[PDB]
């Protein structure tokens, strides 16, 4: 119950956009590093190299 | 009834084993932050008594022995000396947590 | 005295948009 | 004249870690097993080094 | 009656304009005393590096004798009527104020006019006061926080007229003569740059009549038809270090560019500065202080003192903090202060926002309690804003400030900005500019 | 509106002025200064002054500090050798819980051992910060050498007593001096009804007269602190009237006649007789003024001189000879009227601020129990005559002296060659 | 728990037949139940028996 | 005018000691800071004199003599 | 610069015992100048004494006319050669001094000690006076220390007078300190905090009775015997003998034999002792007190 | 200061270890206590023990003729400067006739001191100090005072 309260709720609300953007950063980095087909066969340019 | 519960508590007190080393329940409480605050809030004589009892318990455990049965502390004489200090420290910490939450 | 301490000229090190001491900053800090 | 054991840097690290380390006086034989694991690791390193010398 | 009703019950200030453009304002209260002051738009921002101490000499020499009262007759009259005569000079303003009783208002106004427009500058007084400012500058560099504030101004406004201090350099003090002082007097003491502000038991009609009697046609003419324009001052992020390890404590000031007088974000920045706050070893708050920086300071025995300041000039300013600490805690205080700044930038919460709002309300009313600070506020408000903002309007802006606004304004004025650093004393552990800027952003926003 | 007084029959004085100020401002004034300690509990007043933010029977230290800073108010303790004032400031909306905190602090302190053990180091820091100014050191040395028992106790705890002040001593001091007959509750911007209610339901446990302090006894003599500074500080005083007397008003008029501070920034003090008399034969910088300190038992009047090490004898002798001339009758009615005008202006400028007005009402309620309006004080100051000033100066000249000196005292004269 | 670890070592010994199916399943379930649920409950009732709350 | 501030003008904050147990909204001038004051040396405690027989002879009767030496302890003679 | 820390440590060790601080304070309030200078360096002067100050002090006071080279167990010819080889390059009489003017007064240092130390003295004779010899005989009459370990101090007048009306640990004696130009004679009391006033008043009443003339010739003879014995055991040790002959060489410039010293001690009369006690009674007082001073009387209360 | 001829005193000044130390030789009928007593702070007890034991074994193993001559001169000065005075002479007479049965004269003491050289100093120090179980008494903050096994391990050397 230490993390359950109004101040902690609104701090979490401020930190949702940053954590979501960091999750997007991690997801995009994972696709780029692994060359994931299931995502990379939908963007326009990167479709060219897989033929 | 309460008499059977007191007797079974006496049997558990014998079975626990810290009475054989001359210790107390507040002596064998694990030192967290609140417990350390309670020990620092203890007076001088109780601090010295607690540290000597801990030292004697460590010496007895080193020698793998216990006190004589005459010198075992009794369940009726187990003083709850750290209980008010610990309760006050917990109350202050809960007040701080409530103020931080609100 | 401490008021005799003058920060020396940095115009041979400053950027192009920072050279003019009359013109204020913060319309070029974003660009830099 | 200086105390070389606690003045020399490697020597003072060894002294503060293993020589003058304040250890609990009442730890039983169950506390020997960390050093037993370290000695087993060294024995494994040496024996496997010779096994890989001939493997 | 609540706070808003009491603020409305605070009386309004009457402002009138004379024929020459001098602005006469008053606030009437129930006090038996009053204070009357002349505020002049003059200072180091108008001094041009050749007359760098001229306003400071005129502040020294204003009370040493006038044409109508030669010698010490002015001091005799003031001390006979029981008044307290004070003067000060910032980088933008010069104030000559008198605190006296209500019945001595005509004499106080006449003495103020004689001080302002008829100063007599005899060369013996010039030389004696030259020695006096030399001694006072020695005592000023004996003080340590004034040195750091002057260093911060110099390194933050270098190449601009805001770098120079009010006193000016010692070589300028030695070489400037009576002709330069009279040129400064005949240039920067015009009627449209003067406010006659009165506070306390003063009647506005009587003050206006006395201003028409004495302060009428004060200069009104520049004598060259060349009005000096106040150009903007360029803020540059920079760092000045006066290392002298023999000093016992270290004074470090870190600031950024402020918005200025006319910006409405000063209320929000003052709320943030109230959240961070001030602390010194005299305070008995202990570890239970609400401000996290002072709580960490008392928990870790880091600093001797710190404060947050928001100094404002015409469309510029210095917004930041200044701390006195031992040589072995400067890095920790810089880290914790930057962490608190970026916590306000990113995740400032409503509880500390309303705490800072209450602190700012109490600070404004506590400052505006008293005839002398009320008159100071009237003169400064007419010189900067052009009007006297009522406490009701200040409270309306304070209520407009909330948490999202606070974090937006703090991100605009603090986040990823180049600061100005002024260190004095044993500041070896004070980090370099690269580490200070790297603390002036976060890698997680 | 107007100030109104009541006297609750336990001995309490309640003062209220609802001026509809934006900040309500309530003080509680206790006759528990440093004069009420004896040789066995020195510094208890200092630890009690610095112990305003501890755990109380109704509010913890954390609750007090966080609540006051959350509502934006302030709590301060202003203590002199006679009195202590506990003052809370805040918005009228939060004044109920501000009074709750204030009365809890003033009436029901827990005084735990670990908290005062933590406060002792803060006490040492406060003493060092206060003695960074040499004027405080000179004035307390002057009180110590001038008085025997009561007012000789310093405002700050002695270095030996640091560490040996106990919670038992603090509890004994509070229970023996924080008593309803020795307290006054003054409020500005607050209603008399709510002030009476909060006084009634936080002041229903102590109602005696309290421990009677000993009468102050004069001893005189000189004490000197050789510290090698370039400026020599020297206070030479003698016994004067107690506060609340026409002769005390005469002593105040004499103080403002001889010079009681500067009126012009960087001035020459051209109407101060002491400044003129020293400047007639001194070229080095100096600062001479008249020191006047009155308490309900007794007073101290004299001269304070800051001078150079070499010119200390000349400065002290010139100031003393000026006071001797005033005692002999070398004064003018114009100078007396100027002194009266300066005293009236200073008193009214003290009144005009809310802090000074609150302190004035609190001290008047403690000493007399009835409010004295400023017009009557001005009338008494006008009723002070010049012959009374001559009598006061003759009393200072004839009375035996107390000297507190510090600096490079090679050329500082002693008492017997003054 | 130590006894159950011995049982698990033994059951890893013999192959996966009858009754080693149910013996290994009950051994694993009892192992996880003791190390997750039973020990903190024992500590809680032990503190209650020593009168800690 | 019955107040220390109303009687002593420039001596008000010298005759009076003000400490704010809770910090206010406005800070004052001259915050003040101790310049890291040093400590007296840790040194042996002398025996007390709990009886008159051991107390006898401790009263000084001759002027001071301070004796120091290259390798002899420093002595104080009364 | 490395030695000033040792200076601080030496002053701390010297101020371990309260008698050093009491008599330093006593000289400080007994003299205006030239004897009120402390025997140990003040804390403000610590860290500021310089090499040029040391050189100035040496070159102004370490001269040949203010020196005496004494030697036990060495040849006079060898001492003459070393004197003419090392000590011919010093100037002369050097600086004179400041005559050590008296001031009187008191200081009280409350430091919470278990025992109160109080010294009350007055001006007396200087070295070289029959008045100073009378003051020494008076000191040994009033009690200058214990002659018996764990003794009752039976012939000590002040010890008897305090023990007549007290039942607490106490130690009272007579303090005598003469110099080249002035002297200090008085009473030193170490008492309890509660009984300090009674002890000091009993001691002062005993000295006032002696001044009135309440003394016997047998007690004067016993005091003279005590003084002669103390002087002879002072001269007994070779270090003490060297100190005595060197002090005589500095003060008088000629050696006075111990037979002559005992002869003048015997030549001290009892009327001179009464005159010395009356001088101490009627003289202005210098008082240094320390301890728990809640019951220690002031100088006007005596 | 640091230029003291005693090496233990020199290292004590150099490292600021102890407040003071002294050496004692108390003798009774065919027995005695011979050793050293020091007062120090709580953070220098092990260093002072190490340095004092190292000096004891330097005396045990590598004794120097010049330092032995220094000690002989010091001891001669000690006895004669002690025997200067009638009450120390009477004290020494009483102790001598109670212990030795006779008063050992100063000439006999000087003859024994002249008989003392570095070699028999080395032998006697090795006999009485080297590898002997000591008596240790500690009072106060003696947590850094080393264990008895460490004191024994200081009482023997591995280089000799
Ligand atoms: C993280 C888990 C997903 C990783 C992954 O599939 O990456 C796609 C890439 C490439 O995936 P792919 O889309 O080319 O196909 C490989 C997967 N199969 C054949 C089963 C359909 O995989 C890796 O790089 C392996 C990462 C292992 C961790």
């Amino acid at each position: 119950s230490r993390f359950l309260g109004p101040r902690y709720r609104e701090l979490a609300r401020n930190w949702i956009p940053t954590a979501g953007m960091w999750g997007t950063v991690g997801a995009v980095g994972l696709v780029w590093a692994t060359d994931w087909r299931l995502i990379l066969d939908w963007v326009p340019y990167i479709n060219g190299k897989f033929k | 009834s309460s008499k059977w519960l007191d007797g079974f508590r006496k049997w558990y007190y014998n079975a626990a084993g810290f009475n054989k080393l001359g210790l107390m329940r507040d002596d064998t409480l694990h030192e967290t932050e609140d417990v350390k605050e309670a020990i620092r809030r203890l007076p001088e004589d109780l601090y010295n008594d607690r540290m000597f009892r801990i030292k004697r318990a460590l010496d007895l455990t080193m020698r793998h022995q216990i006190l004589p049965k005459d010198q075992w502390t009794k369940y009726e004489e187990d003083k709850f000396y750290l209980e008010p200090y610990l309760k006050e420290v917990i109350r202050e910490r809960k007040e701080r947590e409530e103020w931080a939450k609100k | 005295s401490h008021t005799d301490v003058k920060v020396p000229d940095f115009s041979d090190y400053r950027r192009a948009e920072v050279l003019d001491s009359t013109k204020s900053s913060k319309e070029s800090s974003e660009a830099r | 004249m200086t105390n070389m054991r606690k003045t020399h840097p490697l020597f003072k690290i060894i002294n503060h870690s293993f020589i003058d380390l304040p250890a609990p006086s009442n730890i039983s034989s169950w506390w020997n097993f960390g050093s037993l694991l370290g000695v087993c690791l060294m024995v494994q390193i040496i024996t496997g080094l010779f096994l890989a010398m001939h493997y | 009656a609540t706070f808003a009703q009491a603020l409305q019950s605070v009386p309004e200030t009457q402002v009138s304009i004379l024929d020459n453009g001098l602005r006469v304002a008053s606030e009437q209260s129930s006090h038996a005393t009053c204070t009357v002051g002349v505020w002049i738009d003059a200072g180091s921002r108008y001094e041009t590096e050749k007359n760098n101490g001229a306003g400071y000499f005129l502040e020294h020499l204003a009370f040493k004798g006038t044409k109508n009262r030669p010698g010490n007759a002015l001091e005799k009259e003031v001390e006979s009527i029981g008044a307290h005569l004070n003067a000060y000079s910032t980088r933008e303003h010069t104030a000559y104020l008198i605190k006296a009783l209500s019945k001595d208002l005509p004499k106080v106004v006449e003495l103020l006019a004689d001080i302002v427009q008829n100063s007599s500058l005899e060369d013996s007084q010039i030389e004696k006061e030259r020695d006096v400012i030399l001694r006072e500058m020695q005592e000023n560099d004996a003080s340590m926080q004034n040195v750091v504030f002057d260093y911060l101004h110099a390194t933050a406004f270098q190449g601009t007229p805001l770098a120079q201090a009010v006193e000016g350099p010692s070589e300028n003090v030695r070489r400037l003569s009576r002709t330069d002082l009279t040129d400064y007097l005949n240039r920067h003491y015009k009627a449209p740059r003067m406010v006659l502000a009165a506070a306390g038991g003063v009647e506005h009609q009587q003050l206006l009549d006395l201003a028409q009697k004495h302060l009428s046609s004060v200069s009104r003419v520049y004598e060259e038809d060349a009005v000096p324009g106040l150009t903007p001052c360029r803020f540059t992020g920079s760092e000045i270090r006066h290392r002298d390890d023999a000093l016992p404590l270290a004074h470090v000031a870190i600031a950024v560019e402020g918005p200025g007088w006319a910006n409405p974000d000063n209320v929000t920045l003052q709320v943030a500065n109230a959240i961070i706050g001030h602390y010194d070893c005299t305070y008995g708050g202990g570890v239970h202080l609400s401000s996290p920086l002072a709580s960490v300071a008392v928990a870790n025995k880091l600093c001797q003192s710190f404060q947050t300041f928001n100094i404002s000039y015409s469309d510029t300013g210095l917004l930041g903090a200044h701390f006195v600490c031992d040589a072995m805690s400067i890095d920790d205080m810089v880290f914790f202060l930057q962490g608190q700044w970026m916590r306000l930038c990113t995740s400032a919460t409503e509880s500390e926002v309303t705490r800072g709002k209450n602190i700012l309300r109490n600070a404004l009313v506590s400052h505006l309690d008293g005839t002398t600070p009320v008159c100071e506020d009237i003169g400064r408000s007419l010189l900067t804003y052009g009007r006297r903002i009522p406490l009701a309007e200040w409270e309306s802006r304070i209520q407009e400030v909330d948490a999202q606004m606070l974090r937006d304004i703090c991100s605009k004025y603090f986040y990823d900005q180049c600061p100005a650093v002024a260190g004095y004393g044993p500041i070896e552990q004070l980090p370099d500019y690269n580490r200070i800027r790297s603390g002036m952003f976060w890698l997680r926003f | 509106q107007d100030l109104e007084f009541t006297k609750l029959p336990n001995g309490l004085v309640i003062a209220s002025l609802e001026n509809y100020a934006p900040l309500s401002r309530i003080g509680l004034f206790v006759k528990a200064g440093s004069r009420y300690e004896d040789s066995n509990n020195l510094g208890t007043s200092h630890l009690l002054r610095l112990a305003s933010s501890l755990t109380t029977k109704g509010a913890s230290s954390f609750k007090i500090t966080r609540g006051i800073e959350a509502v934006g108010g302030k709590l301060s303790v202003t203590a002199t050798r006679e009195n202590m004032a506990y003052t809370v400031e805040g918005i009228r909306s939060d004044i109920e819980i501000l009074m709750e905190f204030l009365l809890n602090v003033t009436t029901a302190p827990e005084f735990r051992r670990w908290e005062v053990a933590a406060l002792r180091s803060q006490l040492k820091i406060d003493k060092a910060v206060a003695f960074q100014n040499s004027q405080t050191r000179i004035i307390e040395n002057l009180h110590d050498v001038a008085y025997k028992n009561a007012l000789a106790n310093p405002l700050y705890c002695p270095d030996y007593r640091m560490g040996k002040i106990t919670s038992e001593e603090l509890h004994y001091f509070v229970q023996n001096h924080f008593t309803s007959a020795r307290m006054a509750l003054v409020g500005l911007g607050v209603s008399h009804s709510v002030l009476k209610q909060v006084a009634e339901q936080f002041l229903n446990m102590r109602g005696g007269l309290g421990l009677a302090g000993a009468k102050a006894k004069y001893r005189g003599g000189e004490i000197r602190e050789q510290n090698g500074d370039n400026l020599v500080h020297a206070a030479i005083v003698a016994e004067s009237a107690a506060i609340g007397n026409a002769e005390a008003n005469a002593f105040s008029v004499l103080q403002h006649l001889l010079g009681a501070g500067p009126h012009i920034k960087r001035g020459n003090n051209t109407t101060s007789l002491l400044s003129q008399s020293v400047a007639k034969g001194s070229h080095q910088p100096f600062d001479v003024s008249a020191f006047n300190a009155s308490y309900s038992d007794s007073g101290l009047f004299g001269i304070y001189t800051i001078s150079q090490a070499a010119a200390a004898g000349e400065v002290i002798n010139a100031a003393y000879n000026q006071v001797k001339a005033v005692a002999q009758g070398n004064l003018s009615s114009a100078d007396v009227q100027a002194a009266k005008n300066k005293l009236k202006a200073g008193y009214l400028m003290s009144v005009e601020t809310s802090e000074g007005f609150l302190s004035e009402i609190g001290s008047q309620a403690l000493a007399a129990g009835s409010y004295m309006p400023p017009s009557t004080v001005l009338q008494q100051i006008d009723s002070v005559a010049d012959a009374d000033v001559v009598k006061a100066a003759k009393k200072f000249v004839s009375g035996k002296k107390s000297m507190a000196a510090s600096g490079n005292l090679g050329h500082t004269p002693f008492l017997d060659e003054l | 728990l130590v006894a159950n670890l011995l049982i698990l070592t033994w059951i890893g010994g013999q192959p996966v037949e009858h009754p080693f199916i149910i013996i290994g399943q009950l051994a694993s379930i009892s192992y996880f139940s003791i190390i997750l649920i039973l020990m903190p409950i024992s500590g809680i009732i032990e503190d209650k028996m020593l009168k800690l709350y | 005018m019955l107040s220390v501030a109303a009687r002593s003008g420039p001596f008000a904050p010298v005759l009076s000691a003000t400490s704010r147990g809770v910090a206010g909204a406005l800070r004052p001038l001259l915050q003040g800071a101790v310049p890291a004051a040093s400590e007296p040396p840790v040194l042996d405690v002398k025996r007390p004199f709990l009886c008159r027989e051991s107390l006898s002879g401790q009263a000084a009767a001759r002027p001071l003599v301070a004796t120091v030496g290259l390798n002899v302890p420093a002595s104080v003679r009364f």
